[PDB]
C-alpha cells in the first residue's frame, strides 16, 4: 500500500484535476457516487494508490481541492463526478488571487495555506505508506502558482523524505489570459526546480496547436485543452495504478528519469491524436512513430533541437509485446543521434493491458530532453522583455515583494537554461 | 460578496447616475419599486447581481449606491422620480449651498461640512457587505463639487478604506455644454488631488459623446438626456462582468491588470459600438465583424485623440450579446492586417477578450436602438495625454494671467497649489511620452 495524496489548487488546476479524476474512475470502474462497478479485479489491485476506501465499500479519491475563490470549485462540485470527493478535502477563500504570484504565495495565499495543511496531514495520516504526492496547477495565475508553490514548500517541509510531483501548465501569449503570466511563471519555475522531483511540462501553445492543427479544432477551448491534458495524466500515472514492473512507484520513476537533481522537467505526449477515420484501428508502427513525433508533444519544444536523457514510455491495451520491442528499438536505433551516449540503455519501455475508455490501443511518451531550455527561453524572453521597463511590478511591490527577488528569478532560470545546455552539449 | 459602491458626486455624477441605475434595473428585470420577480432568493443572496444591489426581506432590490451634491435641485428630482422608491432617503444626501463652480469651495468651504456625513452612510454600505471590492466614482471635472468634493472624497476614502480599489467615470468638459470659465482650473486641480488616490480612470469627453450623439444617432442639439443614456451603455458594458456571470465572462480586475502598467498610468481609452438609430438598425444586423471594426475608428471614442499617433500598451474587448469567440477571433485577424496598431516593445499584442452573453438593453422612449451585440473596447493608448494636453494649454492662457484665480485664493487656497497640481499634469504627460519610447 502506497499511496499518493493529489492536490489540485486554482482555476487551471481544479479544472483539469477534475478531468483526471472524471478518467481514471471510469478506468477502475468508479461511477460518480464512489461505487465500484467494473469487470476485472485488475480495477483494483493499486486503486488504495489514489482512492480510500470508505465504509460500504465506496472509493474516495485522495485528493484535496485548493483555490482562493469560491467559482471553480463550486463548479466542480456541482460537475459530473462533483459529488465522488470528499466535502471536507475542498479548501477554498474568497478574495481570489488576482493572477498574482505575490498574492498566492505571500498575502493571501499565506491565510489559507495552514488549513490546506490540515487536510493534507489527515490524509497522510490514514496512509498505510504514503509515497509522495502529486500537483495539478498553473504557472501564469496566481493561487497554482504563488500558492501552489507555497504548499509545496512547506510540504517539503513537513515531509521531506516524500517524493513531490506535479503536472505545471506553462503559460504562452497565444493561450493567456494576462500579461503577467511570465513573471508569475518565472518566479514559480524557480520553487519547482528547488522543490519538486518530477514536473510534467504541459504547455498551452502545444495543446492549442495540437487541438487546431492535428484535431482540426478550428476554435478550440479550455476545454478541450483539458481533455488533452486528462488523457496525457491517465497515461503517465498507468504505471502507478496497474500492477506492473517499470517505473511502479514515484521514486522509482525519479531515479530512472532524473540523473541530475534540478533536470527533472519532463516533456509528455500520447498517441493516437486525430480529427473525426476514427474507428480505424491503430498499429503498434503508427502508434511508436506517432509517439515521438514533435507535433504529438506538450511542451511545444523540437526534440531535434537536444537530445534526450532518459525517456519512459507506456503502452496500453491488447498488442504485439514482440512488435513493440522491434518498434522502439527501431526508433532509438535509426535516430540515436538525439539520445545522450553516456546514459546506456536511457529508453524504458512499459506495456498495461488496460487501454483506455475509447481506444484499443494507445501510448504514453514521457521524455527528459535538453531541448525543453527552449520553453524556458521563451519564459525568460518575456519576462526580460517587461522587467526591463518594469512595466506591470507594481501589481508585485504592492504587495510587499522588492525588485530584488524578481532579478534572483530571472538569473536563476536563465541558470537552469545554461545547466541545460551544458549537457546538450556534452 | 464582491460588491460594489457607488458614489456620484455633483450634477453630472448623479443624472448619469439615474441613467446607470434605471438602464441596471431594466437588464436585471428590477421594477421601480425595486422588486424582482425572477430573483428568488428573498431578502439576500450571492447572485453575479448582488454586487451591486442588495435586498431587503420585503423582496426590495436597493443600490449600493450614495447620491452626494451640495444643493438639492438635482438629487430632489431623484426623490420624486419614477425610481424614488429604489433608493432609501439616507442613500440621497444634499447641501443648501452648492460650490459655484470653484474646485475650492467643494473640496474646503462647502465640502468640508458635509464630508462627515458622506462618509457615514458609505459606511454604512460597507457594513452590509461579506467581501468588498472597492468604490466607482461618478464626477465631472469642471463643477466644483464634482472637482473639489470628489477629490477630499476621494483622500478620505484612501484613508478610510486603505488601498481598497477606487475607479472613476470622469466627465471631460466640452464648450459645447460646459457652464464655467474656470472648468479648466477645476479639471486640473482635481486630477492632481486624486491621481495617488485613483487605482483607475474612464475619462468621457463630452464633445466626443456629444459628436456621437449628433453623427450617429440624427440629434440636432444633444441635451444631458442625450448624452447621458450613451455614457450609462458604455458604463453598463464595463460594469457587465461584475454583474452578470459567464462561462466567457471576464472580470473587470482582470482587464484592469493588462490596463495599468505603472500606477500613475491608469487612463484607459474606451471606444463604443454600435451606436445607431432605430431608422438605421431597422434595415442592418451588424456582425461582430462590423462592431468590431467600428471600435477602431476615433470617431466612436469616448475621448477626442488620435491613437494612431500613439501607442498602445494594452486592448481589451467587451463583448455583450450574440456573440462566439469564432467570429471574435476573425474579427480581429482582419483587423491585425488591415489597422495601424503598434504597441510599446515591453507589451504583448495580443488583444483580451470577454463576452457576456446577455444581448443589451435600452430604456423605452431612448434613441439608441436595441441591438443583438455590441462591445467596448478598453485600451491603454499614449494617444489620450492628447486630452490633457488640451486642458493644460487652457490652465497655462489663464493662469498665466491668474485669470479668476482670486476666487480660490479668497477660499483659503494658494498660488502654489495651482503651481503644483499644473507641475504634476506636466510631469504626467511626460510620463506619456517615456512609457512610449522604445527600449535599448
Ligand atoms: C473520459 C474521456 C472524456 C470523453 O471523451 O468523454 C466525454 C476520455 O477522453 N477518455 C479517453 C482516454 C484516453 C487516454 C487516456 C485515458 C482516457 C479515451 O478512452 C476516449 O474516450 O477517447 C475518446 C476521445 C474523442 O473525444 C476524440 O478526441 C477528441 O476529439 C479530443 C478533442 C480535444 C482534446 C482531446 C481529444 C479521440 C482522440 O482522443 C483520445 C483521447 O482518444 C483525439 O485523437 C484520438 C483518437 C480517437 O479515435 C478520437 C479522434 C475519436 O474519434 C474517438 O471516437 C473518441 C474517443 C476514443 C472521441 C471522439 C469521443
Ligand atoms: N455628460 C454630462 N455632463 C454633465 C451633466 N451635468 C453637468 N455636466 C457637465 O459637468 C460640468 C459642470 O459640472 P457639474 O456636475 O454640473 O457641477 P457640480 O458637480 O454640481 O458642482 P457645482 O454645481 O459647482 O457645486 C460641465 O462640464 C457640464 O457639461 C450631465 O448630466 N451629463
Ligand atoms: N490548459 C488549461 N489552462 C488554463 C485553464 N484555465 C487557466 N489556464 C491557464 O492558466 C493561467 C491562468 O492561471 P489560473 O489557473 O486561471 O489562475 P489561478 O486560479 O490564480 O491559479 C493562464 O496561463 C491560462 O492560460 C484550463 O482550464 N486549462
Ligand atoms: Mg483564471
Ligand atoms: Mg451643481
Amino acid at each position: 500500500m502506497r499511496e499518493i495524496v493529489h492536490i489540485q489548487a486554482g482555476q487551471c488546476g481544479n479544472q483539469i484535476g477534475a478531468k483526471f479524476w472524471e478518467v481514471i474512475s471510469d478506468e477502475h470502474g468508479i461511477d460518480p457516487t464512489g461505487s465500484y462497478h467494473g469487470d476485472s479485479d485488475l480495477q483494483l489491485e493499486r486503486i488504495n494508490v489514489y482512492y480510500n476506501e470508505a465504509t460500504g465499500n465506496k472509493y474516495v479519491p485522495r485528493a484535496i481541492l485548493v483555490d482562493l475563490e469560491p467559482g471553480t470549485m463550486d463548479s466542480v462540485r456541482s460537475g459530473p463526478f462533483g459529488q465522488i470527493f470528499r466535502p471536507d478535502n475542498f479548501v477554498f477563500g474568497q478574495s481570489g488571487a488576482g493572477n498574482n504570484w505575490a498574492k498566492g504565495h505571500y498575502t493571501e495565499g499565506a491565510e489559507l495555506v495552514d488549513s490546506v495543511l490540515d487536510v493534507v496531514r489527515k490524509e497522510s495520516e490514514s496512509c498505510d505508506c504514503l509515497q509522495g504526492f502529486q500537483l495539478t496547477h498553473s504557472l501564469g495565475g496566481g493561487t497554482g502558482s504563488g500558492m501552489g508553490t507555497l504548499l509545496i514548500s512547506k510540504i517539503r517541509e513537513e515531509y521531506p523524505d516524500r517524493i513531490m510531483n506535479t503536472f505545471s501548465v506553462m503559460p504562452s501569449p497565444k493561450v493567456s489570459d494576462t500579461v503577467v503570466e511570465p513573471y508569475n511563471a518565472t518566479l514559480s519555475v524557480h520553487q519547482l526546480v528547488e522543490n519538486t522531483d518530477e514536473t510534467y511540462c504541459i504547455d498551452n501553445e502545444a495543446l492549442y496547436d495540437i487541438c487546431f492543427r492535428t484535431l482540426k479544432l478550428t476554435t478550440p477551448t479550455y476545454g478541450d485543452l483539458n481533455h488533452l491534458v486528462s488523457a496525457t495524466m491517465s497515461g503517465v500515472t498507468t504505471c502507478l495504478r496497474f500492477p506492473g514492473q517499470l517505473n511502479a512507484d514515484l521514486r522509482k520513476l525519479a531515479v530512472n528519469m532524473v540523473p541530475f537533481p534540478r533536470l527533472h522537467f519532463f516533456m509528455p505526449g500520447f498517441a493516437p491524436l486525430t480529427s473525426r477515420q476514427q474507428y480505424r484501428a491503430l498499429t503498434v508502427p503508427e502508434l511508436t512513430q506517432q509517439m515521438f513525433d514533435s507535433k504529438n508533444m506538450m511542451a511545444a519544444c523540437d526534440p531535434r533541437h537536444g537530445r534526450y536523457l532518459t525517456v519512459a514510455a507506456i503502452f496500453r491495451g491488447r498488442m504485439s509485446m514482440k512488435e513493440v520491442d522491434e518498434q522502439m528499438l527501431n526508433v532509438q536505433n535509426k535516430n540515436s543521434s538525439y539520445f545522450v551516449e553516456w546514459i546506456p540503455n536511457n529508453v524504458k519501455t512499459a506495456v498495461c493491458d488496460i487501454p483506455p475508455r475509447g481506444l484499443k490501443m494507445s501510448a504514453t511518451f514521457i521524455g527528459n530532453s535538453t531541448a525543453i531550455q527552449e520553453l524556458f527561453k521563451r519564459i525568460s524572453e518575456q519576462f526580460t522583455a517587461m522587467f526591463r521597463r518594469k512595466a506591470f511590478l507594481h501589481w508585485y511591490t504592492g504587495e510587499g515583494m522588492d525588485e530584488m527577488e524578481f532579478t534572483e528569478a530571472e538569473s536563476n532560470m536563465n541558470d537552469l537554461v545554461s545547466e541545460y545546455q551544458q549537457y546538450q552539449d556534452a | 460578496m464582491r460588491e460594489c459602491i457607488s458614489i456620484h458626486v455633483g450634477q453630472a455624477g448623479v443624472q448619469i447616475g439615474n441613467a446607470c441605475w434605471e438602464l441596471y434595473c431594466l437588464e436585471h428585470g428590477i421594477q421601480p419599486d425595486g422588486q424582482m420577480p425572477s430573483d428568488k432568493t428573498i431578502g439576500g443572496g450571492d447572485d453575479s447581481f448582488n454586487t451591486f444591489f442588495s435586498e431587503t426581506g420585503a423582496g426590495k432590490h436597493v443600490p449600493r449606491a450614495v447620491f452626494v451634491d451640495l444643493e438639492p435641485t438635482v438629487i430632489d428630482e431623484v426623490r420624486t422620480g419614477t425610481y424614488r422608491q429604489l433608493f432609501h432617503p439616507e442613500q440621497l444626501i444634499t447641501g443648501k449651498e452648492d460650490a459655484a463652480n470653484n474646485y475650492a469651495r467643494g473640496h474646503y468651504t462647502i465640502g468640508k461640512e458635509i464630508i462627515d456625513l458622506v462618509l457615514d452612510r458609505i459606511r454604512k454600505l460597507a457594513d452590509q457587505c461579506t467581501g468588498l471590492q472597492g468604490f466607482l466614482v461618478f464626477h465631472s471635472f469642471g463643477g466644483g463639487t464634482g472637482s473639489g468634493f470628489t477629490s477630499l472624497l476621494m483622500e478620505r476614502l484612501s484613508v478610510d478604506y486603505g488601498k481598497k480599489s477606487k475607479l472613476e467615470f470622469s466627465i471631460y468638459p466640452a464648450p459645447q455644454v460646459s457652464t464655467a470659465v474656470v472648468e479648466p482650473y477645476n479639471s486640473i486641480l482635481t486630477t492632481h488631488t486624486t491621481l495617488e488616490h485613483s487605482d483607475c480612470a474612464f475619462m468621457v469627453d463630452n464633445e466626443a459623446i456629444y459628436d456621437i450623439c449628433r453623427r450617429n444617432l440624427d440629434i440636432e442639439r444633444p441635451t444631458y438626456t442625450n448624452l447621458n443614456r450613451l455614457i450609462s451603455q458604455i458604463v453598463s458594458s464595463i460594469t457587465a462582468s461584475l454583474r452578470f456571470d459567464g462561462a466567457l465572462n471576464v472580470d473587470l480586475t482582470e482587464f484592469q491588470t493588462n490596463l495599468v502598467p505603472y500606477p500613475r498610468i491608469h487612463f484607459p481609452l474606451a471606444t463604443y459600438a454600435p451606436v445607431i438609430s432605430a431608422e438605421k438598425a431597422y434595415h442592418e444586423q451588424l456582425s461582430v465583424a462590423e462592431i468590431t471594426n467600428a471600435c477602431f475608428e476615433p470617431a466612436n471614442q469616448m475621448v477626442k485623440c488620435d491613437p494612431r499617433h500613439g501607442k498602445y500598451m494594452a486592448c481589451c474587448l467587451l463583448y455583450r450579446g450574440d456573440v462566439v469567440p469564432k467570429d471574435v477571433n476573425a474579427a480581429i485577424a482582419t483587423i491585425k492586417t488591415k489597422r495601424s496598431i503598434q504597441f510599446v516593445d515591453w507589451c504583448p499584442t495580443g488583444f483580451k477578450v470577454g463576452i457576456n452573453y446577455q444581448p443589451p438593453t435600452v430604456v423605452p422612449g431612448g434613441d439608441l436602438a436595441k441591438v443583438q451585440r455590441a462591445v467596448c473596447m478598453l485600451s491603454n493608448t499614449t494617444a489620450i495625454a492628447e486630452a490633457w494636453a488640451r486642458l493644460d494649454h487652457k490652465f497655462d492662457l489663464m493662469y498665466a494671467k491668474r485669470a479668476f484665480v482670486h476666487w480660490y485664493v479668497g477660499e483659503g487656497m494658494e498660488e502654489g497649489e495651482f503651481s503644483e497640481a499644473r507641475e504634476d499634469m506636466a510631469a504626467l504627460e511626460k510620463d506619456y511620452e517615456e512609457v512610449g519610447v522604445d527600449s535599448v
